[PDB]
């Protein structure tokens, strides 16, 4: 169909235009809450680690999709491999609090510690970008912090995720006509 | 006595996509209200349908320009979400995180020449199994649409999903020399004083477009 | 909702498992996609 | 255009903001971005002390840039909002600590119908800078195109957005108006030689809270 | 057979704030009766609302005295639960164990001069973003109240919660040079023979004052 | 009550889990706070 | 407190045929539709009953040929699923994966001589305990059937299950010198000009044939 | 169905435990075996 292209009103033609038939679609895998709900690894600091989803690398599935939203909300689960006991403090806590074990402290139990944590920021939602300094995000954009004698692995998992105002999501720029890769296949 | 249980081997290890939740440690937290915030999206494909994004042509521009040759091919590219032409689209950005897709992909063409420039174009879908057509006459035998310029500057066309299997791969294998899903062929039938004018092209998901099987495949 | 699949009730109260939302005093993209024009703009022949 | 010789029909739109009006005969409609109304304006962060200032809800103007034939795809002009304002709205920012408002934006690029080329105008939240590849997806944001053969005016209306219900505009700018060249300007023999791009903007639903002391 | 179970990795370690209870070992203990004991409190904020405690001014005293200068500022301090002026209050003692707060804080001013001493005072709340006012004339443009002396010796005023976010921090960060929540400014408009007389100041929690997110942050 | 959040019944009887209270023959600060004067003591203008 | 349990010794190890299922890790996968696909089989014995397959005789052929001697034995073989004569049948291929069977096995005989070749045959089942009969006269005393050629080229006969126990083994033990389940004896009573003509033989499962106790016994 | 023998309900939803089948718009060998001729083709004596 033709239309006024200057308008942002979406136009979605279908194959029925030339005699085809539109099929049924099942889009559960592109549901935001479902797709963000899985663990992703970040490289940890030795002891004190601020819980900040922007640490998730931008090329990962979770990191790229998170960056494709401007504002977001979620609760969180973390899985941590650590020596010693692990202490968590909420958003707004003095860093010294990390040495006091009345703050949620999980005693070491092999092979790792998994915890469910609530959102604790003072804002109604957080943002992946913030036009203040025109990089740096306000200090209040975090889910608290953790500390152990040694933290060797740290995974984040967004729960009940909500996203607002989509932003660019980019695939790899290929050099040839098509980006080609080795796909899994039965052997020789 | 107490309840006897069999602690089973092969179960219980942490799985990164497991369907259960962790034990909580800090309760009774009430959040600041966020109801009615603007711009929410709950399914990435709603965004993909509603917001078409630009294709990329030779030279790194989102348009093809009128030719004044005997060569009437404006663009010909692999119908692949891994194609260079689709590489800056939101659709390709989303598709890299799933292994399979099915359904309709819509292309939009917007003419930007002045009022005194006129043209007639043709889009055709060439299926795999034969080399793609080099002329509008050979391409006429394919599924295709022709349109001209006028008051409405945009034309939209649905590329149909046709394949032996019910799903196709979003990625392209190093062994597949010719594109397994065929080609999109855009021709200029003719033009009247439209030399140098640009036809801008965008793509969006169709009504039955579907992505399935999440996958995290990038190394960087 | 999300990537969760147990059929049995969580052992912990909701008040502990997650933060609790509050209300003061809505899927924009779903409405936008649904509102898309899917017809034909002029006369149709054959 | 979906209307009917020269710029016309149901393509004539008059917008009124306060005691200021703007009329265009080549409208392509209005794009509402993200919502068609504001969310709650009275929450707990202002303790019922906020008030609306209707006198600030009116059009103010600025030149953006001059679109010339040498600009190529991707050339952009960014305008962070709020911007300098020497009228009533601007004085509010020096009188109250917290504020919120949406924007009613009109961008015009007046050449003639013999020019060719195309501009994309978009309202983008939290935008300081953008990469070249990301420009291919600027349509994810509330937008409208200006294509000389069809129109000279783009009109976008957006609500206040932000992690906070009220803002401190001296340190944060939630919205950025971006105008980008999609297809280069063509002049041919009868087109205008260049096109000056101007913005006519009105703050909407202006609320303020936290009166400041005077400098006295 | 018996019931099979998956002993799950990542669960089961002792957590200092966990929501479950230990197994008992010594049962059937009945306690001496303690019903109707006087003075019970079940929420710390009931105590904070009902019992105002003293502010601390220069010199380590809970009052400011009438000045006989051209300088009319009696006190100006950061509206912060970490401020030195609030440091001996029950409110600050409670706030150090939570990371965020919201709501109203009430200030009380009690005149203690003799019957023949009269005065008129002004309290103003100056929000962040501009330097605090140095004179009653500049402060008049802020939210404020003026009152004079008479039969009733006390005046109480609510400092409003105004902020961009729904909650503010109880602690003050080493990087924040100027107080993020503004200032409380107390002025003397004028006085009649009140030289040297003391105005005692106290603070209590307001009706919607709220503390959230317990935290144990002291090293000593 | 307290910082406890299991939805399922304790496996042990109350008589074992905690000491049992007895009665012979009341939140003072809650009453005190509720009784606070919140008005205005004289005449109000405008 | 929490629920006490006894983690029991002797339970929980992985068992290759256990009756429980693993924990899932990747949900919400919908398959392409496959309803009404042709050729489905849900029980291997339905196939064994409906599709008779060929026996194998000396020389590696599925038929016996008319003899012109005084010797009237066409074939005599052990009634065993491990017999060389049954070794290329689907029935034997299935039976090697079970340790016991019971019930009826059907043999089919199809004459392929020309119209002017006639013959009369006899099949007999000889039970264990006495050597198998060498002549049709001695075999007459066994359960048996005789038939001749004509319009219908095929004759089918049920070998009965007769044994002391309710089940017999599908495999044959190295210690059993004579077949524990007896013999199948096929004789030619006489023929009229059928020299060299072939009688093709096939076998299928009978109505009450049953295999039980799965076993994986091959080393290669 | 299959080699499964627990009497109690699976802890995980079906949507997670297995892939879900879909339908568009049937045991051939069972029908074929059932259709087998089991009689006698001519006349029977005694």
């Amino acid at each position: 169909t033709t239309s006024a292209g200057e308008s942002a009103d979406p136009v979605t033609t279908t194959v029925e235009n030339y005699g085809g038939e539109t099929q049924i679609q099942r889009r559960q895998h592109t549901d935001v809450s479902f797709i963000m709900d899985r663990f992703v690894k970040v490289t940890p600091q030795n002891q004190i680690n601020i819980l900040d989803l922007m640490q998730v690398p931008s090329h990962t599935l979770v990191g790229a999709l998170l960056r494709a939203s401007t504002y977001y909300f979620s609760d969180l689960e973390i899985a941590v491999k650590h020596e010693g006991d692990l202490t968590w403090v909420p958003n707004g806590a003095p860093e010294k609090a990390l040495d006091n074990t009345t703050n949620p402290t999980a005693y070491h139990k092999a092979p790792l510690t998994r915890l469910a944590l609530p959102y604790t920021a003072p804002h109604r939602v957080l943002a992946t970008v913030y036009n203040g300094e025109c990089r740096t995000l306000p200090t209040s954009f975090n889910y608290g912090a953790i500390k152990a004698t040694r933290v060797t692995e740290l995974l984040y998992r967004m729960k009940r995720a909500e996203t607002y105002c989509p932003r660019p999501l980019l695939a790899i720029h290929p050099t040839e006509a098509r980006h080609k890769q080795k796909i899994v296949a039965p052997v020789k | 006595g107490i309840f006897p249980v069999a602690c089973s081997d092969g179960y219980g290890g942490l799985v990164t996509t497991d369907p259960k939740t962790a034990d909580p440690v800090y309760g009774k937290v009430f959040n600041p209200p966020r109801n009615q915030l603007p711009g929410r999206f709950t399914n990435l494909l709603d965004v993909a349908e509603a917001c078409p994004t630009f294709l990329r042509f030779e030279g790194g521009v989102p348009y093809v320009t009128t030719k004044t040759d005997s060569d009437r091919v404006l663009a010909q590219f692999d119908m692949s979400l891994a194609a260079k032409h689709m590489s800056n689209t939101f659709l390709a950005g989303l598709a890299q995180y799933y292994t399979q897709y099915s359904g309709t992909i819509n292309l939009h063409f917007m003419f930007t020449g002045p009022t005194d420039a006129k043209a007639r174009y043709m889009v055709a879908y060439a299926p795999p199994g034969m080399e793609p057509p080099k002329t509008p006459e050979a391409a006429a035998h394919c599924i295709h649409a022709e349109w001209d310029t006028g008051l409405n500057s945009k034309f939209t066309f649905s590329i149909p999903y046709l394949s032996a299997a019910d799903y196709t791969y979003t990625a392209s294998d190093v062994a597949e020399t010719t594109n397994v899903q065929g080609w999109v062929c855009l021709f200029q039938i003719t033009h009247g004083k439209a030399d140098g004018d640009a036809l801008v092209v965008l793509a969006s998901a169709g009504k039955d477009f579907e992505l399935r099987l999440p996958v995290d495949a990038r190394a960087e | 909702s999300g990537n969760t699949g147990s059929i049995i009730n969580n052992y912990y109260m909701q008040q502990y498992q997650n933060s609790m939302d509050t209300q003061l005093g809505n899927d924009w993209f779903s409405k936008l996609a649904s509102s898309a024009f899917s017809g034909l703009f002029g006369a149709l022949l054959a | 255009d979906k209307k009917t010789t020269t710029l016309l029909e149901d393509r004539i739109l008059t917008t009124r903001n306060g005691h200021t009006t703007s009329t265009t005969q080549s409208s392509v409609g209005v794009t509402y971005g993200y919502a068609t109304a504001e969310d709650f304006v009275s929450g707990p962060n202002t303790s019922g002390l906020e008030t609306r200032v209707v006198q600030a809800e009116r059009f103010f103007k600025t030149h953006l840039f001059d679109w010339v034939t040498s600009d190529s795809f991707g050339r952009c002009h960014l305008l962070e909002l709020p911007t300098d304002h020497k009228g009533v709205y601007g004085s509010l920012t020096d009188s109250y600590a917290y504020m919120r408002n949406g924007w009613d934006v009109e961008v015009t690029a007046v050449g003639n119908q013999f020019n060719g080329g195309c501009l994309l105008v978009a309202m983008v939240p939290e935008l300081c800078s953008i990469q070249k590849r990301e420009l291919y997806q600027l349509t994810l944001f509330p937008h409208q195109f200006i294509n000389p053969r069809t129109n000279m005016t783009a009109h976008i209306t957006v609500p206040f957005v932000g992690v906070n219900r009220y803002d401190q505009y001296k340190v944060h700018k939630p919205w950025t108006l971006v105008v980008m060249v999609v297809a280069p300007l063509t002049v041919n023999t009868e087109g205008a030689p260049q096109i000056k791009v101007y913005a006519n903007i009105a703050p909407t639903n202006v609320h303020v809270a936290g009166e400041f002391p005077s400098k006295e």
